[PDB]
């Protein structure tokens, strides 16, 4: 799948809060989320309250990644809305995470790679052993 | 008075340490296979017996010692 | 952004996704003008000069409390020599300043301070930070503090107002 | 008792507000921490609380054991 | 008077031993957490799943016994 | 509305709050301070001077007439059993 | 779970049983139908009123048959008020003690005896009737709830008409209620009590109804009643001033407020609530739309404001419950501090045992209700807050700068804590090192509360100057040189304020601010937080969200009420302590023939309450001697409950310092022993839930702690007063 | 960061994924069960370690196990 990319989009109406980005964004990382609304609706917005959704591309910048998903998972419910978020970084860069595969993680997809799958089954783990590793490899 | 009270608290904490390095032995250094069906490995296979009777003995002592006291008051 | 806003609480510098807001306390010309001035602020000025202002002011301020509420309030012998105490504090306070300055190195990638004003002018750097800059500033504080201390004692060790 | 009754999630959320504060306070912005301010861990608090509990336990009785006995002899 | 207190102490011993051996015999795991062996002597917990798993490590069982030890002494 | 990957700074609270002031300077009296505050500007050297300045505390306590270090005199209590 | 079908379903674990009671009254979790809920709670209030009505019936009944009220009436100064008697079983009869009047019973502190004398009640016959009348009402109230849930339940539209409800409640209940009681006073209370103060004896008093029928008996005293036409219709009103006055102060013979004033009070209160009753809009035109007026207020700072409030407070019970609990609790507190300073009952102030227990009881009830406001406010945020349908904007912003409010309130508590408790640690250290000059004391560096001392000063010089009609002061704590002494006891006296009084007030400032902090933090961050962006989806009452993020224990709004619950205890617990010592040390005592007054502890408050050691010795250790030496006497029960509370208290620490993971594993070993002997219950035993263990913990902590002082205080004042 | 593992005792009910708020897990084609899916833990870097996934697992004891390891800003759940 090819990541779509985000360039410029308008931000939803809100007026400000004290739960926004703070320094971490400047020096480590900050996460942005994009979704399209068929109507200028009203959504809760985590770390604050009441913001108008807007109609169009809709671009929002948040922190922790998790804040974006919470909004996104609420965005998929209530309103039938598709969404995507990325990790901006401080020096440009384009890291796109979620959906990623382009199909939701909960929905099985054809070529993902297992990563950290144990075909032993739990309870068959060993006991140390002063060697490196913990046995739940 | 000081010396007795001193050593009893020292003896106290030490006992909790002997009972603390016990579990650590089981988790970090215990080899179940090398200790197959020996006196040590037999403690884990009837552990519910030792614990329950300690519960009973504790519940017994508490129910009456406290009972006899409150009664007297 | 003036002046039919008819409301106060403009989102911080127009950004409503950065935490903080604009309030008279945050941004009032009187406050802003006030904040812009002072040794801590006033970037583009020698750090040593700024420390002196700050250092000198604090040292002078510290004497009053120590002398008045000291263990010898209350004594000719400790008539104000306790100011010595105020001085000791600035000796200690200069250590804390010095050790903190070691969190900034001499490489030093000078300045962790922002590189732009609001209005996003995009111009200039600060320099208070960095090893050389911070050290000068402490030295100023030490100098400023010890002095402020002596002077305040001076007037008191004469006084007449108010006895 | 504070570290034993009150638990972490309350304190962590409290510190997060204090982290915001320090950042938005003039004349204090110039100074920054080198270590991220976080609430004590779940196990750490149980320890720290137990240490307080044990120290006060000993010191109180120590103060009483000596004085009450020393006073009368 | 010496009768009741000796039973109180006997109560203190049994209960403290109950807490300590239970932490030892269940250090490698129980039915609420069969793979406790894989987490070490000291870990915060295993989460609120399966009803809740607060103070389930062998370390915490020690930490609970220290209270009872202080009471006994 | 205004996010620009080009400048990551304005995007964040990178900007110095208007409290910054990069204006002129202060009177020439500085020429004096710069001369006499120099030895304390070195850092590390100052760290030491202040710590060894703790030699003052030793001097101040070795010689101190009015701190309670004397009974002044009394006849001590025996006292519970002598 | 009876309330819900799936909930009722079946029991598989013991957790089902605990859940069943935990969500018994959680009406909004059983249905989403607002009308069904409202119908439920409305009937529930009836069932409540029945219980308190039955409660009243037993108080009047016991006063009639099991009390020495008549005996106390003739000799109120040294007869001990006692209701309820104990059957002579397994050695119980020792709790029946000498209370005077040739009667054996437990001395009481409810204060009903003082209430009954004020009402002009004279015989058990009268108490007997009032008990029955209460039972008759209890039968009604219970029946009324059954009728309004199964026969004729009101529409949701009925409950929503708040305007009509407001007009009535502060006029139909308050106004006429005050007016009706105002009538009983001048017709029954005032005439009969006037006799009682003349030492006429109750049986020699004519019956109340004889005062009403013929004016003759009521007119010889208070001769304004003589005119049949009455000067009321003449609208001069100056003539009436004999039975009602603005005298204030305190009657030097009965030690209570002049009923001569309380009647006038209610007369004013009544119509003041009758006029204010004519405010909101209904059907016949004249009135206000509270919806309209609320909308009008807006501001440069608030933008739209209050718009939408009317919608919120007409569709959400928890919103209304929080507001009501916040002030009903606050009202109970100001009641405690108005009844001590202005004794409204005959021979009330003289009865020290009743006053301590009255003030202390109202402080806890007031304290608890306020904490409950925090809960339902947080419940509203989790369950009823919807910006899409019911935006307010006031609520917004608050949520917008919530990290600000908490951070500041966090600082104030640290400032207060240092500048309160620290001063004591200072004094404790300076006194131990042998330097009292250094301490914060009246004898050394003093911190005089000149502001409070100034307000009191203007209250003293108020009658005549800024209060012409007032002959005497409001309360004698603002008197100046006055002193009321009923019996050989001191009813009241000007209360001084020193440096010792400066410290303790600052401790109350503290404890209240911290309690506010914990509770307010839980309400604002009930839905979202930087730590937990979706806390609202976890609900209001959940244990946590795992050990992740370093640990997220007690992030729920429920747990914030849990933590703030101990602090409300810590708070009041020191208010009542302030009350107890200050009153005993500088107010309560015996007055001699010469006029010399000796207080119970002898003015040791000023220089010994500035030290921590001073409270632990001169207050606790000293004033305990009563409770710990009450064995073999009538106050035997207090000694036991003192020990009994210390236990349920230390019993709470078992639940508070531990977690359920240990207990469940312990049960496993115990279930094994059962399965060996065929004695394993089909309903599998489970440990308490993470949240329940906290609920169990705090209840026992509050019970053992509160109960423990209860026995403290009640043993102290009875043996001494 | 935190260490998460999946076990073949899984039955592919996908509840561990829906529970995660940081998107640490995902479903994978497999031949081991009737669902023919299996959980995967590719993005452990974003794992906070809250064990929401474990409280959704229906397998007799967890098929997904979270082992709290080294702490990072992401794992610490910090927004500052
Ligand atoms: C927090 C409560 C508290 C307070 C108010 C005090 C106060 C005092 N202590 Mg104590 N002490 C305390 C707790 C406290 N102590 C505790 C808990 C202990 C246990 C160890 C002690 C042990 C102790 C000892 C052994 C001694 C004292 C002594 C003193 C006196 C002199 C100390 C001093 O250096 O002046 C203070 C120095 C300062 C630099 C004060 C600066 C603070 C200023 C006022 C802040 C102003 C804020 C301002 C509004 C900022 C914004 C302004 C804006 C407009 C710009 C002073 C009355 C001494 C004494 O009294 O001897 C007889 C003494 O020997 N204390
Ligand atoms: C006259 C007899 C009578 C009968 C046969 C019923 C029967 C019923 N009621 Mg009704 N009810 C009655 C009187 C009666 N009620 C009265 C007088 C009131 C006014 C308070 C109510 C108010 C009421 C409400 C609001 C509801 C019902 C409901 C019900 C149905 C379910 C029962 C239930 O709630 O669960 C439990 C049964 C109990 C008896 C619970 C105990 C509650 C009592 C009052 C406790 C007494 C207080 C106690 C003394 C407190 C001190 C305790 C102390 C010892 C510690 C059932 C058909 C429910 C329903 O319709 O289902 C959806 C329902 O919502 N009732
Ligand atoms: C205005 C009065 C009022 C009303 C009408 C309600 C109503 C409600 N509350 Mg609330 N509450 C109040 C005041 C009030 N509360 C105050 C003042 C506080 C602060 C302490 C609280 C704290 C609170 C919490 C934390 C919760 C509620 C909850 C609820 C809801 C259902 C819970 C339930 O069924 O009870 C269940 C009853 C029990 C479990 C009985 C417990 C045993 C008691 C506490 C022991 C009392 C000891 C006794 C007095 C002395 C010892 C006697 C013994 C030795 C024999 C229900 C809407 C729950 C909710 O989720 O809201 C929807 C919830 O969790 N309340
Ligand atoms: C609701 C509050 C309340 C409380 C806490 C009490 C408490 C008590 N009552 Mg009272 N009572 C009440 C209301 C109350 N009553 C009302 C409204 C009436 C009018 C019908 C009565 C009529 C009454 C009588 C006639 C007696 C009591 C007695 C008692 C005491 C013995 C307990 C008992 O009855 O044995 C157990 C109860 C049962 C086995 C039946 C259930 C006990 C202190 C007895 C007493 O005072 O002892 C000398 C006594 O004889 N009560
Ligand atoms: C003006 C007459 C009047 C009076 C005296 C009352 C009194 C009361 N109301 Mg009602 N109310 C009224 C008008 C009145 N209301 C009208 C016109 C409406 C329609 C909007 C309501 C709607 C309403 C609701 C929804 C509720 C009440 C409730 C209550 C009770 C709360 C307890 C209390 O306040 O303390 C003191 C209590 C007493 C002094 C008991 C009074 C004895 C009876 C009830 C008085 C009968 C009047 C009699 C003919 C004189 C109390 C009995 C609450 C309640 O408890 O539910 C049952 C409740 O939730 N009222
Ligand atoms: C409008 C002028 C007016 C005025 C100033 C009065 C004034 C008075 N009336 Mg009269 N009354 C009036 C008109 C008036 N009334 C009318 C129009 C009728 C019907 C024809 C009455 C029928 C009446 C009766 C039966 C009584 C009074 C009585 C009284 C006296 C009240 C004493 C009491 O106890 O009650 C008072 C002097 C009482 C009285 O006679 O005093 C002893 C008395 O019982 N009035
Ligand atoms: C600001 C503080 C203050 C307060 C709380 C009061 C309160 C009161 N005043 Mg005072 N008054 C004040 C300042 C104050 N006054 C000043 C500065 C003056 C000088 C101009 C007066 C002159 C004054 C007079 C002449 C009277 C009162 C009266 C009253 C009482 C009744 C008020 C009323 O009729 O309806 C609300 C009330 C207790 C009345 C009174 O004495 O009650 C018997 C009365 O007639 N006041
Ligand atoms: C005073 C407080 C207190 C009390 C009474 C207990 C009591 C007990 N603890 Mg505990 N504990 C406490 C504090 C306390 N603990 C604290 C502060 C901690 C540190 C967190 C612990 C940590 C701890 C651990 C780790 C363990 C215990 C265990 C036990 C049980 C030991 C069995 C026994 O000896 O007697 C039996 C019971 C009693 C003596 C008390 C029962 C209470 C009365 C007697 C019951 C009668 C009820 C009566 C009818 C009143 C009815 C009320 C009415 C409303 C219905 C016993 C229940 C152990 C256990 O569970 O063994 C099975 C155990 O594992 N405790
Ligand atoms: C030295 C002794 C002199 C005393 C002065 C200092 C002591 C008093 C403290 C000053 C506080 C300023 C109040 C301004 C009066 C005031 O509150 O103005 C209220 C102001 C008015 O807003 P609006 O005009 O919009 O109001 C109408 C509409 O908004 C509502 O429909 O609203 C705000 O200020 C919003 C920001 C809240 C401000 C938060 C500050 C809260 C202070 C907290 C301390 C409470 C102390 C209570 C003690 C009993
Ligand atoms: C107060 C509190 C905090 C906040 C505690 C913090 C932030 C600890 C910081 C303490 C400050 C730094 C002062 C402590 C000074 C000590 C005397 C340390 C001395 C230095 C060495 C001896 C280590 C928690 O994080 C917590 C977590 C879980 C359960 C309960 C609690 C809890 O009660
Ligand atoms: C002791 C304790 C338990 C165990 C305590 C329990 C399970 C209390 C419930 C036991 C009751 C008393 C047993 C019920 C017995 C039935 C009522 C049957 C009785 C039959 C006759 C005697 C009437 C926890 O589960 C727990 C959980 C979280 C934090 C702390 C703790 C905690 O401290």
């Amino acid at each position: 799948t090819p990541p779509e990319l985000d360039p410029n989009t308008p931000s939803p109406i809100f007026g400000g809060s004290t739960g926004g980005l703070l320094r971490k964004a400047q020096v480590e990382e900050f996460y942005v989320i994009t979704w399209e609304s068929p109507k200028e609706q009203i959504f809760e917005m985590p770390t604050g309250g009441a913001a108008i959704m807007r109609e169009g591309p809709n671009l929002l910048k948040l922190a922790r990644k998790e804040q974006c998903l919470a909004l996104g998972t609420r965005l998929r419910s209530k309103y039938k809305i598709k969404y995507q978020f990325y990790r901006v970084f401080p020096s440009g860069e384009v890291q796109y995470l979620h959906p990623k595969d382009g199909v939701y993680p909960e929905k099985v997809n054809p070529g993902r790679q297992g990563v950290g799958v144990n075909f032993r089954s739990i309870g068959k783990n060993v006991s140390p052993i002063e060697v490196k590793f913990t046995g739940k490899q | 008075a000081a010396l007795y009270t001193h050593h009893q608290y020292i003896a106290g904490f030490i006992m909790t340490g002997a009972f603390a390095h016990g579990p650590i032995f089981f988790i970090r250094d215990y080899n179940p296979e090398q200790n197959a069906d020996n006196v040590l490995a037999r403690m884990l296979e009837h552990k519910e017996a030792i614990i329950s009777h300690l519960s009973w003995a504790s519940l017994f002592l508490g129910f009456h010692t406290l009972g006899l006291y409150v009664h007297n008051d | 952004s003036e002046k039919p806003t008819y409301q106060v609480v403009q989102p911080i510098n127009g950004d409503p996704f950065i935490g903080s807001l604009e309030t008279p306390v945050t941004s009032s010309p009187l406050v802003a003008w006030y904040l812009s001035n002072l040794p801590g602020y006033r970037t583009a000025v020698n750090p040593l000069l700024r420390g002196i202002e700050v250092g000198l002011a604090h040292g002078f301020f510290l004497v009053g409390p120590f002398v008045k509420a000291g263990p010898l309030r209350n004594t000719e012998y400790a008539g104000a020599a306790g100011s010595l105490a105020a001085a000791g504090l600035v000796v200690i306070l200069s250590i804390c300043l010095t050790i903190y300055g070691i969190s900034s190195f001499n490489e030093g990638d000078p300045s962790t301070a922002p590189s732009l004003t609001l209005t996003g002018r995009k111009k200039q750097p600060d320099q208070l930070q960095t090893a050389d800059g911070w050290a000068k500033f402490t030295g100023g504080f030490f100098f400023g503090g010890i002095s402020g201390v002596i002077w305040a004692f001076f007037l008191l060790y004469v006084l007449d107002l108010p006895y | 008792f504070m570290f034993l009754i009150s638990w972490r999630g309350y304190w962590q959320e409290l510190i997060e507000t204090l982290a915001w504060a320090h950042e938005r306070t003039p004349l204090a912005n110039l100074i920054r921490w080198r270590d991220k301010p976080v609430a004590l861990s779940i196990v750490q608090a149980r320890l720290v609380g137990l240490v307080h509990f044990s120290v006060g336990y000993i010191f109180t009785y120590a103060a009483f054991l000596i004085a009450s006995t020393s006073g009368k002899f | 008077g010496d009768f009741l207190v000796h039973h109180a102490i006997a109560l203190g011993l049994h209960t403290t031993t109950l807490i300590l051996v239970k932490g030892a015999l269940d250090a490698r795991g129980s039915k609420l957490m069969p793979d406790k062996k894989d987490f070490g002597y000291s870990f915060p917990c295993d989460g609120p799943g399966r009803g809740g798993t607060c103070d389930i490590s062998a370390w915490d069982d020690f930490y609970l016994a220290v209270f009872w030890m202080l009471n006994t002494i | 509305y205004f996010d620009l990957e080009d400048i990551g700074n304005t995007t964040g609270q990178w900007d110095l709050y208007g409290s910054d002031a990069p204006s002129p300077y202060s009177p020439l009296q500085s020429k004096f301070f710069e001369t006499f505050a120099a030895p304390f500007t070195k850092r590390g050297l100052l760290l030491k001077f202040l710590i060894l300045g703790g030699g003052s505390t030793l001097a101040y306590f070795s010689t101190t007439a009015s701190g309670d270090i004397l009974p002044i005199v009394k006849g001590p209590q025996l006292p519970p059993k002598l | 779970g009876h309330f819900s079908r799936t909930i009722a379903k079946g029991p598989d674990t013991t957790t089902w049983i605990w859940n069943l009671h935990a969500d018994a009254h959680d009406f909004d979790s059983h249905t989403s139908d607002l009308e069904e809920i409202s119908r439920k709670v409305f009937s529930a209030h009836f069932g409540q009123l029945s219980i308190i009505f039955l409660w009243l019936s037993g108080m009047y009944f016991h006063g009639a048959r099991f009390s020495n009220y008549e005996a106390w009436l003739n000799d109120p100064t040294h007869i001990r008020p006692s209701a309820q008697v104990v059957w002579p079983i397994v050695g119980q009869e020792i709790l029946n003690g000498d209370v005077g009047g040739g009667f054996r019973g437990i001395q009481i502190t409810s204060g009903f005896f003082q209430i009954w004398r004020a009402s002009g009640i004279t015989s058990e016959l009268q108490l007997y009737c009032t008990a029955i009348g209460a039972l008759v009402f209890a039968g009604l109230m219970l029946f009324a709830g059954w009728f309004h849930y199964h026969k004729a339940a009101p529409k949701l539209a009925w409950f929503q008409d708040v305007e009509s409800m407001l007009n009535h409640h502060l006029a139909g209940l308050l106004g006429l209620g005050s007016l009706s009681w105002a009538r009983h006073q001048v017709h029954v209370s005032l005439p009969i009590n006037q006799f009682l103060n003349a030492g006429v004896d109750p049986k020699e008093i004519p019956l109340p109804h004889e005062f009403i029928l013929n004016r003759d008996l009521l007119a010889q005293l208070y001769p304004s009643f003589a005119e049949g036409a009455t000067p009321f219709f003449t609208l001069n009103w100056s003539k009436y001033a004999d039975f009602l006055t603005f005298r204030g102060g305190l009657d030097p013979l009965t030690g209570g407020l002049w009923l001569t004033d309380i009647a006038h009070h209610h007369l004013a209160i009544a119509i003041l609530f009758l006029i204010a009753g004519h405010m909101y809009r209904t059907n016949w035109g004249i009135g206000h739309g509270i919806k309209d007026i609320l909308e009008a207020h807006k501001g440069p700072f608030t933008g739209q404001g209050h718009k939408g409030l009317y919608e919120i407070l007409t569709t959400s019970w928890h919103a209304q419950l929080s507001i009501n609990l916040a002030m009903l609790g606050s009202l109970t507190i100001v009641v405690a501090q108005h009844m001590y300073s202005m004794p409204p009952y005959p021979y009330l102030a003289t009865d020290y045992a009743t006053q301590l227990s009255l003030f202390t009881h109202h402080m806890w009830i007031g304290g608890f209700l306020i904490v409950g406001a925090a809960a339902h406010a947080a419940i509203f945020m989790v369950r009823d807050y919807d910006p899409t349908t019911r935006y307010n904007d006031l609520l917004d912003r608050v949520l917008r700068h919530r990290d600000a409010i908490i951070s500041h309130l966090n600082w104030v508590c640290i400032f207060l804590g240092f500048h309160s408790f620290g001063l004591y640690i200072h004094n404790d250290t300076m006194s131990a090192l042998g330097r009292p000059q250094d301490m914060f004391s009246d004898t050394a560096i003093q911190l005089q509360p000149v502001f409070a001392q100034w307000i009191q000063n203007t209250h003293a010089l108020a009658p005549g100057t800024t209060a012409p009609g007032a002959t005497a002061s409001t309360s004698l704590t603002w008197g100046g040189g006055d002193l009321v002494a009923v019996g050989n006891k001191v009813a009241l006296l000007p209360i001084p304020l020193g440096t010792a009084d400066f410290l303790v007030h600052h401790i109350h400032a503290f404890t209240i601010h911290v309690t506010v902090l914990i509770l307010l933090k839980g309400v604002l961050f009930a839905r979202s937080s930087r730590l937990i962006p979706d806390k609202a989806n976890l609900g209001f009452r959940f244990p946590c969200d795992g050990p992740g993020r370093g640990g997220t224990c007690q992030v729920s709004a429920w747990d914030h009420v849990f933590l703030g619950l101990f602090w409300m205890y810590n708070s009041i617990s020191v208010v009542i302590f302030h009350f107890s010592w200050k009153m005993q040390s500088d107010v309560w005592g015996s007055i001699n023939d010469q006029g010399v007054v000796t207080h119970i502890t002898g003015g040791n408050f000023a220089q010994s309450s500035i030290t921590i050691n001073g409270w632990l010795r001169d207050f606790l250790w000293a004033q305990a001697s009563q409770v710990i030496q009450s064995y073999g006497s009538s106050l035997s029960a207090y000694g036991l409950f003192f020990l009994g509370a210390h236990f349920v208290w230390a019993f709470s620490l078992m639940f508070l310092f531990s977690g359920r993971g240990y207990w469940q594993e312990l049960i496993e070993s115990i279930v094994w022993a059962h399965n060996k002997l065929k004695v394993a219950p089909a309903t599998q035993p489970r440990a308490l839930s993470i949240v329940q263990g906290r609920a169990v913990g705090v209840t026992h902590y509050l019970l053992g702690g509160i109960a423990t002082t209860w026995a403290f205080f009640l043993a102290r004042i009875i043996a001494v007063g | 960061s935190h260490s998460v593992k999946i076990y073949d005792t899984c039955i592919g009910c996908t509840q561990c994924v829906r529970a995660c708020p940081t998107d640490v897990l995902e479903m994978i084609p497999w031949g081991g069960c009737k669902a023919k899916q299996i959980a995967s833990a590719p993005r452990t870097e974003d794992c906070v370690g809250c064990k929401r996934c474990e409280s959704a697992c229906p397998t007799d004891f967890l098929s997904v196990r979270v082992y709290l390891w080294h702490e990072t800003t992401r794992s610490m759940g910090l927004a500052y």
